[PDB]
């Protein structure tokens, strides 16, 4: 399953690039939003799933596609992308509440228990 | 209890919930369920081919992590 | 007025029934 996951993320992110390197006006944007739109049923399908350890590596680093992609064709952040790092924040959490800055706290003691997806949190 | 029977059968396999049953080609009468980690064929979810009959399959059902949340099954 | 009407209902198994086997003849 995970495989699959995996795969429709780097399949998506190669799409991007292609997307990024080759193409028209329109086009350019018609193969991001079609990605873009891959990425968010992708995060809804791991969202629907309790916490798992193995699957925030791929959460963390889809959010982190997501918003990338979000951000860059919007050409700007909002909000929504800052609900997005707090539930996925809530999901590490989850695994092992009241705002940023004590979830931000809690969750990097928690990297310091040393589970190995910090190349995704430093990200974040 | 079926009609063609008339008397109070118990289901001999010991579940917790039966998300789904019904007729299926071969078997005549068939439950979905469970008894009492990522791989596609381990599923955690027995088929019971109905009265107190074999399994039948625990091989290519629902992965067992989803086991936990679904609630219904069509 | 009605184009249909469904006169009968019968047992399917899941899907439905598999083609060619069943068949329908009028007589008058």
């Amino acid at each position: 399953c995970l495989d699959l996951w995996r795969e429709k993320n780097d399949r998506l992110v190669r799409q991007a690039k292609v997307a990024q390197n080759s193409g028209l006006t329109l086009r350019r944007q018609q193969l991001a939003q079609d990605a873009l739109e891959g990425l968010r049923g992708l995060l809804h399908s791991l969202q629907g799933l309790p916490a798992a350890v193995p699957v925030l590596p791929l959460e963390l680093t889809v959010t982190c596609n997501f918003i990338i992609l979000r951000a860059s064709l919007a050409q700007g952040f909002t909000e929504d992308q800052a609900q997005d790092i707090q539930r996925s924040l809530e999901r590490v959490l989850e695994t092992q509440e009241q705002g940023l800055r004590e979830l931000w706290d809690s969750v990097l003691r928690a990297s310091c228990l040393l589970p190995e997806l910090l190349s995704a949190l430093h990200r974040l | 209890i079926s009609s063609q029977t008339g008397k109070v059968v118990s289901v001999s396999g010991n579940f917790s919930s039966i998300q789904w049953a019904g007729e299926i080609e071969n078997l005549g009468m068939v439950l979905l369920g469970l008894k009492e980690d990522y791989a596609i064929w381990n599923t955690k979810f027995c088929v019971y081919s109905l009265e107190s009959q074999e399994v039948l399959s625990d091989i290519y059902i629902i992965p067992p992590a989803y086991s936990s949340v679904v609630t219904y099954v069509h | 007025a009605p184009r249909v009407r469904y006169l009968a209902g019968f047992c399917c198994p899941l899907g439905g029934l598999a083609a060619g086997k069943p068949r329908v003849l009028c007589h008058e």
